[PDB]
C-alpha cells in the first residue's frame, strides 16, 4: 500500500541528510565507525556508502548507483545522492493528493531528456583561445586550493601538481598511478617531486653504518626466499654424539643459506627488495660488495616497481633471467621527518611516480593530501574532455530556469511535476551555501537577480561571499559529469518510487 | 588389465571383449533379416532389461 | 463465511498482481534468504520464494506454473483474472446462492467464451519467419516488462530466433525451437545500441594458445574430445607415476613421439580445431601451433550440449581416435574484444545451420543489466506458443478482447433460461478488471476512459455483423491525449495460446477454492 511508499521516503532522506554536510570541497566530513574497528572519514560518497551497508533496499539502490558514479566517472558521489533523494521529499506531498507514481516518473524523463540538450548548448570548447600551454592546468589548480590551509603555500604546490600529471601519457591517465607519502615533520614549502617509488623503509635490524646511500645505475632484484641464518618457524633436528658435529651442524644449516645467498651476488644487483624481512646475515656479507637489501616491503609498492624499471618477481635465485634486472638514474635515501626514505629518480619506463608531502602534524599533511585529490581530477579531466562546462552554482541554477518557461506550455500533471523537478534542483546550491558558513536565505534571492538578466554564466563565488560570475574564479567542470548525474539519479528514483511493497524472507 | 603395444591396438582389446557379446548380437540383427526382413508394415523392438 | 474468508487472503495477494501486468505496473523487491536483492516484473518469481500454506493461494500457485511452463506470456493474466472472479462471486455468495451452482455457471460460461475465441481472430501469420514478421510477435511480449527498450530489444531478439528456427512447413513429426536453443549473455560497458547478434555460443574464455583465429577455408572440421590432452594410456585409471630421475627422461621424451605422432594424423583429416574439455598439457600446446591447430578448452560441460546441435559433433572419451561421425564444421572461428577483454567466439555463415545462438547484451547499470536478460529469457518462451498447436492465430490484446468479451456473454445471459444466468451475468463483469488494471497503473481517470470505452465498442451498423471498429484498446500512454490508440498503430495483440490457455486455468482455480467448504489438518 501508500505506507510502504511513504516508508521508503524516510529512508532516501536519511541517507540524503548524512551526504549533505559532505558535499562541497569546504563541506563537512561524516564518521563512520566500521565493524573493523578502523576510523574511517572521508567526504567523497562512494567511499561513505561502501562503509554503511544499509540493509534497506531501497537505501542500498542509493549505495549501488554510487558504485556505477565511480565507475564510469568516479567524481560527484555525493551530489548524485542528494538530488536522487531529493526527488523522494518532492513527491511526498504529491501522493496524498492522489498523483499517481507513475506520472510524476514519467514527467522526470521528459525533463531530463531536455535538460541534456541544454548542457551541450552551455559547454563551450576552448583549448588555445586566450590561454597557454603551461597556465591553463595551473589556474585549474589554484582554484581546488582555495579557501585552504594550503593557499599560501600554493605557488610551490601547483609546479609539483602540473609536472606529477605530464609526467604521465596523456592518453591514459588514472589517480591511483600517482603515489603519495606521507612524511610527518618539515615545512610545507619544502617538498619534492619524484620520479620514482617509495616505501615506508620499516626495517628495524641493525648493521648500521654500512651500504652507502650513493648510486649510480644499480641493479633491482627482487627477493622472494629468506636469506638469514635463524629460520621463522621449522629448523632442522640432528642428533650426534661428537662434539666436532655440532659446530658442523651449524655450518651445514648456514652453506644451505649460503647457496641461494651467494646467487644473489652471482647476478650482481646493489638493490635487493624483498616482501619478507632481511635478517643481519645477508646484510652483513652484502656491506663488503656495497649491494643494499631492505625487507619487509608492501605489496602494495612491489607492483610499482615492476612498473618502474621493468622488472619481474622469481621464486629461487637460480633460474633468474638478466633482462629481469632495472636500474633507476640516482638513488637518494632522504632522512627528511627523522626517518630514512628510499626513493628512485629517472626511470623513463616508469608508470608511475610518488609525490611527497611534508607538514608540522599527520592530521594535517591527510587534509592536505585529500585537498589534492580534487585538484587532480580536474588537472586530469582538463586534456581528457574538451567540453567543459561552468560550474558552482552557474550551471545547476540554469537549468532549473529553462524548465520553468517550458513547463508553460506543457498541459496536465506534469507541469507541476516539472516545476517541483526544478525545485528539486536548488538543494544543489543550497547546500553549498550551507556547508560554506554562508547565509542560505539572502544568497538564494540575490542570485536569481542577476540570472534573470540573460546570462546563463552566473555562479557562486566560494571564496568571499558575493554573487558573481565563476568564468573569472576559473571553476571548470567536465560536461560527462553533469550529464550522466542527471540520468543516474533519475534512473535510481525511478526505482525506488517503483516499489509498491517490500518482502523480506529471514533464513 | 589391458596391455597394448601400438595405438591401434587399444581399441583392438576392447573390442576383443565385446567381441563375445557382439557374437550372440549377431544373431539377433540375422533374425530380422533372415524372415521377412525386407516385408513392409513389420520390425522388430529390443525389450532387453 | 470461511470461504469468504480464503478469498479476502487473496485481496491481499491481488493487489501485488495489480501493480505486474501493464508496462506501467511496479516491480517488487525480493529478498533472498542468503541476502540478496531480487527485483523483478515477472510474479511467478515471488511465488516461487514464498511458501503457501492456505489452499486457496496455493492452487493460484501451482496454476501459476500451469501457465508459466506452457508459455512464456500470462503469468498475470491468470493471477489476476482468477482472483477477481471471487470478488464478483462474493454477491452471489451473500444472496444464500450455494458455491455448487456457482462452479456450473462458470462451466457454461466457459464453453460460450472458448467458442467466442475462434470467431475474434483477424489477422493469421504466415510462418514466413521474416525480420518484420518477427517483431509483431516479439513487441507485445516485451511491453509489460521493460519500458524504453521495446523498439531497441525487437531487432536485436527478433535476429536471433530466424537463425535457430528453419524455414519448413507441413511437417508435425521432429519438434522444433527447444527452450535451450536461445542463450543470452550480459557484459558491462556501452550500450544497448552495440550491441550485435552472434549465430552460436559466445566462449568467454581467452585463446590461451599462439593461433588466435583460424584460415578463410570454408568448413572447417572441429573435435571435441572430452579426454585430457596427454600420453596415450589406459582409460581405466591408468595414472602416471614417478619413481626414480631415470625415467624423467623417458616420461618427457615419452609424451613427445605420441603426441606428435597421433596430432599429426588429425591435421592431415582437415581438422583445424580441437575441443578439449579437460585440462590441456605443456607439450600438447606445442604441437598444435605448429600445424595451424587452433585450441579450444571448454571446462565446463553444461555448454558441450548445445555445441552438438550446431555442427553434429560427439564427445570422445577417449583420445587418439580420429572418428568422421562424430567431427563438426564451422564456417568462420576468430576471436573478437567483447567489452574490453578479448574472446574467442563461435559463429558460422552461410552455411550450416545452427540450431543455438547467443545475444550479447551491454549496459552501463549492472542491476538493470539483469532485469533485462531475464525479460529476454521470459521472450523466448513465448515464442514457443507460435507452433502448430494452435499458434497461428491471434486476438487483439491491450485490453480490447476482455471488452468485446462482456456484450457476448451478457446476450447470452438472458436468453439461456434458469438459475444460471446470474452467474453467466457476474463472469462478463469479471472481465473489468483487465481495463481497469492498465488504468490505474498508468495514472488515468478511472472515471474517464473506462466508461467512454463501452460507448466505442458499442455502435449501430446496419447490418447483422458489429464491425467498423476492431481496434479499441486501453490507453497505455502517461501523457493526458484524448482518446485511445488503435490496435493496427502499435500491433500489440495478444497470442491464441496465451488468452485460450488461460481462461481454462483460471476456471479451474477459481474452481477449487469455492469447492472447499472447510479444511482438515493435523498436528505435525
Amino acid at each position: 500500500g501508500k505506507g510502504q511508499i511513504i516508508s521508503n521516503i524516510n529512508a532516501c532522506v536519511a541517507v540524503q541528510e548524512a551526504l549533505k554536510p559532505t558535499l562541497g570541497p569546504l563541506g563537512s566530513d561524516i564518521l563512520i565507525v566500521t565493524s573493523n574497528q578502523k576510523t574511517t572519514i572521508s567526504n567523497d560518497g562512494a567511499t561513505i556508502l561502501k562503509l554503511l551497508d544499509v540493509v534497506h533496499p531501497a537505501a542500498k539502490t542509493l549505495v549501488d548507483i554510487s558504485r556505477a558514479q565511480d565507475a564510469e566517472v568516479g567524481d560527484g558521489t555525493t551530489s548524485v545522492t542528494i538530488l536522487a533523494g531529493e526527488l523522494m521529499k518532492e513527491a511526498k506531498p504529491f501522493l496524498e493528493e492522489g498523483i499517481s507514481s507513475h506520472l510524476i516518473m514519467k514527467g522526470y524523463r521528459k525533463a531530463v531528456s531536455l535538460a541534456v540538450e541544454k548542457i551541450n548548448e552551455l559547454a563551450v570548447d576552448i583549448t588555445s583561445e586566450k590561454s597557454s600551454g603551461r597556465e591553463l592546468l595551473e589556474r585549474c589548480a589554484r582554484t581546488a586550493m582555495s579557501s585552504k590551509l594550503i593557499h599560501n603555500n600554493a605557488d610551490f604546490f601547483v609546479k609539483m601538481c602540473v609536472d606529477a600529471v605530464l609526467s604521465l601519457d596523456r592518453n591514459d591517465l588514472d589517480d591511483k598511478l600517482i603515489g603519495i607519502k606521507k612524511i610527518p615533520g618539515g615545512a610545507m614549502e619544502e617538498s619534492l617531486f619524484i620520479n620514482g617509488v617509495a616505501f615506508k623503509k620499516t626495517f628495524s635490524y641493525a648493521g648500521f653504518e654500512q651500504q652507502p646511500k650513493k648510486f649510480n645505475n644499480p641493479k633491482i632484484l627482487s627477493l622472494n626466499v629468506e636469506l638469514e641464518l635463524k629460520a621463522e618457524k621449522d629448523n632442522a633436528e640432528v642428533r650426534v654424539e661428537h662434539v666436532e658435529d655440532y659446530q658442523a651442524i651449524v655450518d651445514a644449516e648456514w652453506q644451505l643459506i649460503f647457496e641461494k645467498l651467494r646467487q644473489v651476488e652471482e647476478t650482481g644487483a646493489n638493490i635487493v627488495l624483498s616482501k619478507l624481512p632481511i635478517g643481519d646475515l645477508a646484510t652483513q656479507f652484502f656491506a663488503d660488495r656495497n649491494i643494499f637489501c631492505a625487507g619487509r616491503v608492501s605489496a602494495d609498492d612491489m607492483n610499482r616497481v615492476i612498473q618502474a624499471v621493468g622488472g619481474s618477481i622469481q621464486s629461487t635465485t637460480s633460474d633468474i633471467k638478466p633482462e629481469h634486472l632495472g636500474t633507476c638514474a640516482l638513488f637518494e635515501e632522504m632522512q627528511i621527518g627523522s626517518e630514512r626514505y628510499n626513493l628512485f629518480q629517472g626511470c623513463p619506463q616508469a608508470k608511475t611516480c610518488t609525490l611527497l608531502l611534508r607538514g608540522g602534524a599527520e592530521q594535517v599533511i591527510a587534509e592536505v593530501e585529500r585537498s589534492l585529490h580534487d585538484a587532480i581530477m580536474i588537472v586530469k579531466r582538463a586534456l581528457q574532455n574538451k567540453l567543459i562546462v561552468a560550474g558552482g552554482g552557474a550551471t545547476e541554477m540554469e537549468v532549473s530556469k529553462c524548465l520553468r518557461d517550458y513547463s508553460k506550455t506543457i498541459a496536465g500533471k506534469q507541469q507541476m511535476i516539472i516545476n517541483a523537478f526544478a525545485k528539486a534542483l536548488e538543494v544543489i546550491p543550497r547546500q553549498l551555501c550551507e556547508n560554506a558558513g554562508f547565509d542560505a536565505i539572502e544568497i538564494l534571492n540575490k542570485l536569481r537577480l542577476a540570472h534573470s538578466k540573460g546570462e546563463k554564466w552566473y555562479g557562486v563565488v566560494f571564496e568571499t561571499e558575493n554573487i558573481g560570475d565563476n568564468f573569472a574564479k576559473f571553476v571548470w567542470e567536465p560536461a560527462l559529469v553533469k550529464i550522466n548525474a542527471l540520468n543516474s539519479a533519475t534512473e535510481a528514483t525511478n526505482l525506488i518510487l517503483s516499489v509498491d511493497e517490500t518482502i523480506t524472507n529471514k533464513g | 588389465g589391458f596391455f597394448y603395444s601400438s595405438a591401434d591396438q587399444r581399441d583392438k582389446l576392447a573390442a576383443s571383449e565385446r567381441k563375445f557379446v557382439d557374437a550372440k548380437l549377431k544373431k539377433i540383427i540375422d533374425l530380422k533379416n533372415e524372415v521377412c526382413g525386407m516385408d513392409p508394415d513389420k520390425g522388430f523392438v529390443i525389450i532387453n532389461q | 463465511g470461511q470461504i469468504i474468508k480464503s478469498i479476502a487472503a487473496i485481496r491481499e495477494l491481488h493487489q501485488m498482481c495489480l501493480t505486474s501486468m501493464g508496462p506501467c505496473g511496479r516491480n517488487k523487491i525480493i529478498v533472498n534468504h542468503l541476502g540478496k536483492i531480487i527485483i523483478t516484473n515477472d510474479a511467478a518469481t515471488m511465488l516461487r520464494e514464498l511458501d503457501i500454506v492456505h489452499p486457496a493461494v496455493k492452487v493460484l500457485v501451482m496454476a501459476t506454473e500451469q501457465q508459466k511452463i506452457d508459455m512464456g506470456d500470462g503469468t498475470n493474466l491468470v493471477m489476476i483474472l482468477a482472483g477477481e472472479l471471487l470478488n464478483v462471486s462474493e454477491k452471489l455468495i451473500s444472496m444464500g446462492l450455494s458455491a455448487v451452482e456457482i462452479i456450473q455457471g462458470y462451466n457454461m460460461a466457459r464453453k460460450f467464451t472458448l467458442k467466442e475465441l475462434d470467431e475474434m481472430v483477424v489477422g493469421e501469420i504466415t510462418d514466413k519467419n521474416d525480420k518484420n514478421e518477427l517483431l509483431k510477435m516479439i513487441k507485445p511480449v516485451i511491453s509489460s516488462k521493460k519500458y524504453g527498450s521495446e523498439d531497441i530489444l525487437s531487432e536485436l531478439v527478433s535476429e536471433a530466433v530466424s537463425h535457430v528456427l528453419p524455414v519448413a512447413q507441413q511437417a508435425g513429426e521432429i519438434p522444433y525451437f527447444n527452450v535451450d536453443s536461445i542463450r543470452v549473455v550480459k557484459i558491462m560497458g556501452g550500450s544497448l545500441s552495440n550491441s550485435t547478434v552472434i549465430k552460436g555460443m559466445v566462449f568467454n574464455r581467452e585463446p590461451e594458445g599462439h593461433v588466435k583465429s583460424l584460415s578463410e577455408d570454408k568448413k572447417h572440421k572441429v573435435a571435441v574430445f572430452t579426454c585430457p590432452l596427454d600420453i596415450a594410456n589406459t582409460e581405466t585409471k591408468g595414472t602416471v607415476l614417478l619413481h626414480n630421475a631415470q625415467e624423467m627422461l623417458d616420461f618427457s621424451k615419452g609424451e613427445e613421439k605420441q603426441i606428435d605422432a597421433m596430432m599429426k594424423e588429425i591435421a592431415d583429416m582437415g581438422v583445424e580445431c580441437i575441443v578439449a574439455g579437460a585440462g590441456v598439457g605443456e607439450l600438447a600446446l606445442h604441437y598444435l601451433n605448429r600445424y595451424g591447430i587452433l585450441v579450444l578448452k571448454v571446462p565446463s560441460k553444461f555448454e558441450l550440449r548445445r555445441l552438438c546441435r550446431v555442427c553434429g559433433a560427439t564427445p570422445l572419451p577417449r583420445l587418439g581416435a580420429p572418428t568422421p561421425e562424430e567431427l563438426g564444421l564451422v564456417e568462420t572461428v576468430k576471436t573478437m574484444e567483447i567489452g574490453g577483454d578479448r574472446v574467442t567466439v563461435f559463429k558460422q555463415e552461410q552455411g550450416e545451420i545452427s540450431r543455438t545462438s547467443t545475444i550479447i547484451l551491454r549496459g552501463a547499470t549492472q542491476n538493470n543489466l539483469d532485469d533485462i536478460e531475464r525479460a529476454i529469457d521470459d521472450g523466448v518462451a513465448a515464442v514457443k506458443g507460435l507452433m502448430k498447436p494452435s499458434g497461428g492465430k491471434l486476438l487483439p490484446g491491450a485490453g480490447a478482447t476482455e471488452i468485446e468479451l462482456i456484450s457476448r456473454i451478457t446476450k447470452y445471459g438472458e436468453r439461456t433460461p434458469g438459475l444460471l444466468q446470474l452467474a453467466i451475468k457476474q463472469f462478463a463483469v469479471a472481465f473489468e478488471v483487465v481495463p481497469r488494471t492498465l488504468a490505474e497503473t498508468a495514472g488515468l481517470d478511472v472515471n474517464e476512459v473506462l466508461p467512454n470505452l463501452y460507448a466505442a465498442h458499442n455502435v449501430t451498423e446496419p447490418g447483422a455483423v458489429k464491425t467498423d471498429h476492431l481496434y479499441k484498446g486501453v490507453d497505455i500512454d502517461g501523457e493526458s491525449d484524448e482518446g485511445v490508440k488503435d490496435i493496427r498503430e502499435e500491433n500489440i495483440y495478444d497470442m491464441l495460446a496465451t488468452k485460450k490457455f488461460a481462461i481454462n486455468v483460471a476456471t479451474e482455480a477459481a474452481t477449487t477454492v469455492l469447492s472447499i467448504d472447510q479444511i482438515i489438518m493435523a498436528k505435525k
